[PDB]
């Protein structure tokens, strides 16, 4: 299969911060990954896909890069709301891989 | 505006198998890769497989040998049939759907819709 | 003139995998094969009804299409009363088949640098094909004494194969759309005419 690895097992800050999530991959992923935020008691949304593109009806406040083998997922601003486990996924080999979340506080 | 809901029994039997039923709204089946992912409680996203709506299916090789995806188009609504249920499937399952946009293999998942709980135990 | 919509047919974006190939029904509208036929965009074009200039003038009561992805290799194997993988445990056409053909490269389209992986072919059937039979149950194949009992295993497997679709790949193996029209001829008043 494909292993994804999240560096941040856990992470907290204040309102207004800016805080980084690096996603790295066991083989050559060339953009085929995604990045989705959870929040507890809920379905996982779609926050970038294609490791570039921001989904149409989320704020700007997210970005994301990458490229390789390793990606990154930043909050430019964090916020109240943006409290949540967030969690890259490949979708360029069966099976597809989850990463085992980022709990953001 | 793709309103999703799943609906399945809350409780199954060891050893016997599960089926889940997922409904969509406002929704045509008619081009999207359509999959089925489960959450164990405390654990990450567990992919299971993708059905296209001929009949087109793909399933996680992990679970390749006891699940079974169908779609129905008429009704508009998917079956999961999970085989030899063990206590490792206690957990929730989602029925998500691809974005869109492609040519010949999905995207990222897009629609998840709330997902419902399943217990296996006795 | 109400067309009949060989539109979403042929220039869908995705196809069905060659094992659950698409079968659309085509009835209650005016066809303009001329187009499909001067398109001279498609790279195999084989005709086993009437000759295809001709065909326009003839009027039908029922157009299947039927399309799928294969490689190019099994391309020859989609024409009435052949043999191989393709025609006996996916898709096989009747002797009698009266319609014809389409095909065309699409290596741009389906096919990844990875190699692609959702185009699936049934690799294993304890069985030959009724003309025109769909089966999609992937139940474990047994090719040895012992019952697979529902699990893989040695000699099991699984019935399902995927090609690996690279865009680098030869000719041979590259990805071709293929669309079959069947034309069929019912007691019923003719209504797919020219
Ligand atoms: C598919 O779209 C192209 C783009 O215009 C068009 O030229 C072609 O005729 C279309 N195919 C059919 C079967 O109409």
């Amino acid at each position: 299969d494909i292993q994804m690895t999240q560096s941040p097992s856990s992470l907290s800050a204040s309102v207004g911060d800016r805080v980084t999530i690096t996603c790295q991959a066991s083989q050559d992923i060339t953009n085929y990954l995604n990045w989705y935020q959870q929040k507890p008691g809920k379905a996982p949304k779609l926050l970038i896909y294609d490791a570039s593109n921001l989904e149409t009806g989320v704020p700007s406040r997210f970005s994301g890069s990458g490229s390789g083998t390793d990606f990154t997922f930043t909050i430019s601003s964090l916020q109240p709301e943006d409290i949540a486990t967030y969690y890259c996924q490949q979708y360029d080999n069966i099976p597809f891989t989850f990463g085992l979340g980022t709990k953001v506080d | 505006q793709v309103q999703l809901q799943e609906s399945g029994p809350g409780l199954v039997k060891p050893s016997e198998t599960l089926s889940l039923t997922c409904t969509v709204s406002g929704g045509s089946i008619s081009s999207y890769y359509w999959s089925w992912i489960r959450q164990p409680p405390g654990k990450g996203l567990e992919w299971i497989g993708y059905i296209y709506y001929s009949g087109s299916t793909n399933y996680n090789p992990s679970l390749r040998s006891r699940v079974t995806i169908s779609v129905d188009t008429s009704k508009n609504q998917f079956s999961l049939k999970l085989s030899s249920v063990t206590a490792a499937d206690t957990a929730v399952y989602y029925c998500a759907r691809d974005r869109g946009y492609s040519s010949g293999w999905t995207d990222g998942f897009d629609i998840w819709g709330q997902g419902t709980m399943v217990t296996v135990s006795s | 003139t109400n067309l009949c919509p060989f539109g979403e047919v042929f220039n869908a974006t995705r196809f069905a995998s060659v094992y659950a190939w698409n079968r659309k029904r085509i009835s209650n509208c005016v066809a303009d094969y001329s187009v499909l036929y001067n398109s001279a965009s498609f790279s195999t074009f084989k005709c086993y009804g009437v000759s295809p200039t001709k065909l326009n003038d003839l009027c039908f009561t029922n157009v299947y299409a039927d399309s799928f992805v294969i490689r190019g290799d099994e391309v020859r194997q989609i024409a009435p009363g052949q043999t191989g993988k393709i025609a006996d445990y996916n898709y096989k056409l009747p002797d009698d088949f009266t319609g014809c053909v389409i095909a065309w490269n699409s290596n741009n389209l389906d096919s990844k640098v990875g190699g692609n992986y959702n185009y699936l072919y049934r690799l294993f059937r304890k069985s030959n094909l009724k003309p025109f039979e769909r089966d999609i149950s992937t139940e474990i194949y047994q090719a040895g004494s012992t019952p697979c009992n529902g699990v893989e295993g040695f000699n099991c497997y699984f019935p399902l194969q995927s090609y690996g679709f690279q865009p680098t790949n030869g000719v041979g193996y590259q990805p071709y759309r293929v669309v079959v029209l069947s034309f069929e001829l019912l007691h019923a008043p003719a209504t797919v005419c020219g």
